[PDB]
């Protein structure tokens, strides 16, 4: 997260995260944070995590 | 123990290798302090990251 976040407001911003002082500016790098992590949908997993 | 939590110098070192937390977030480091730190310091192999 980079922006302090407002209630009920969409976004859809992939930008890459900074991690210290890595200038990353469109790819990737030393740390460039990629935040648009992914689910893990499988009937692997426990009752609760679903 | 018995010292300021200076977590700045503790976080901003660009000599690492692959940056893992495991219980505590990185944002409020400098904010939120600790009572007693137990460190295990030790070498291991690269494969065992």
């Amino acid at each position: 997260r980079k922006s302090n976040l407002k209630p009920f407001e969409r976004d859809i911003s992939t930008e890459i995260y900074q991690a210290g002082s890595t200038p990353c500016n469109g790819v990737e790098g030393f740390n460039c944070y990629f935040p648009l992590q992914s689910y893990g949908f499988q009937p692997t997993n426990g009752v609760g995590y679903q | 123990s018995n010292c300021v939590a200076d977590y700045s110098v503790l976080y901003n070192s660009a000599s690492f290798s692959t940056f893992k937390c495991y219980g505590v977030s990185p944002t409020k480091l400098n904010d939120l302090c600790f009572t007693n730190v137990y460190a295990d310091s030790f070498v291991i192999r690269g494969d065992e990251v």
